[PDB]
């Protein structure tokens, strides 16, 4: 599989 | 066209993603207006007038309110903007606004490559990920039957003649996985493999 990156995004 | 025509639809259909598949789009994809259902789409980095350059997948899990971005090279947003002049900034905003109560969203994107530098198999890698998403919407990037078949490589190492054998293997596995689950791929193997070969874009 692949490693991922989590980012919170509020608009 | 050959290197994955907009008939990633046929394959996506074969893989059982139908009930969640919004379709193929170009850079103009608006986002997800679906605060209740799982949705996914295969997006191009370019506009339709250009004909298309790079295929990538987006998936939305309303339950966890997380948006998945799977672009086969694992390029940074910085390199995406540079190499492909692509930005998924407006579609994220729209997606949060249209699909989340608190107007927030969690973006989860791959930071590793699974595809070779000269390969033209991007669209096909997106279908494989969508299968992973439809079946395991909480852990689609890794740790699941489908994605455990391929190995991610730090992007900085994409051109390293060292990991190339891992990247070709990944593609062998891709082809066989589609062979197993896609009547359309099976009945079109020679065409698809040749159209999306590992060395298809190598310089001469």
């Amino acid at each position: 599989g692949v490693q991922s990156l989590k980012r919170r995004r509020c608009f | 066209m050959g290197s994955s025509e907009q008939e990633l639809k046929a394959i996506v259909k074969d893989l059982g993603c139908g009930p969640y598949f919004l379709g193929t789009y170009d850079k103009r994809f608006p986002g997800f207006v679906s605060p209740h259902k799982l949705a996914c789409a295969i997006v191009n980095t370019a506009g339709r007038e250009t004909g298309g350059v790079h295929w990538m997948a987006f998936a939305w899990n309303p339950r966890s309110k997380t948006c998945y971005l799977f672009e086969p090279f694992g390029f940074s947003d910085q390199r995406l903007k540079q190499v492909y002049q692509f930005e998924y900034e407006s579609l994220l905003r729209r997606s949060a606004i249209a699909s989340s109560p608190d107007r927030c969203i969690t973006l989860e994107k791959s930071t590793q490559s699974v595809q070779g530098p000269n390969s033209a198999a991007c669209g096909l890698f997106c279908c494989m990920f969508l299968h992973a998403f439809a079946n395991w919407p909480q852990t689609p990037m890794d740790h699941n039957p489908t994605m455990n078949l391929i190995t991610g490589v730090p992007n900085s190492m994409l051109n390293s003649p060292q990991v190339q054998p891992t990247l070709r293997r990944n593609q062998e596995q891709l082809y066989s996985f589609l062979e197993r689950h896609s009547p359309y791929f099976r009945s079109h193997s020679a065409q698809i493999r040749s159209a999306t070969s590992f060395c298809h874009l190598k310089n001469m």
